[PDB]
């Protein structure tokens, strides 16, 4: 029942239309440190606890 | 004679006829005489036998 015909008099008969759709995203941010003292590296008796 | 000619095609393709399967063919001239002496027409105005 739906599909597109014609006649030899062709006129504003079959028109259609087209859709876009959009998507997104997001950027966060991430971090941690650690802290020493001079003396804890001096003395400690392992050599490359760095 | 000023002849202008258009075959189905995107010629004739519109807004009102998106598809295009009308053509047509014209052709138009000029014309006008000027009589200049009158006198030296003749004419002789009678009935015909069947």
């Amino acid at each position: 029942s739906k599909l597109p015909l014609l006649t030899e008099n062709g006129g504003r008969v079959n028109r259609v239309g087209f859709t876009r759709i959009a998507r997104e995203g997001s950027i966060h941010k991430f971090g941690f440190f650690y802290e020493f003292t001079q003396e804890s590296i001096d003395f400690d008796s392992d050599d490359g606890l760095m | 004679f000023t002849v202008m000619t258009k075959m189905p095609g995107k010629e004739t393709a519109d807004r009102n006829d998106p598809y295009g399967e009308t053509g047509f063919s014209s052709i138009k001239w000029y014309y006008g005489i000027l009589v200049k002496r009158p006198e030296r027409l003749a004419l002789i105005k009678t009935v015909a036998p069947l």
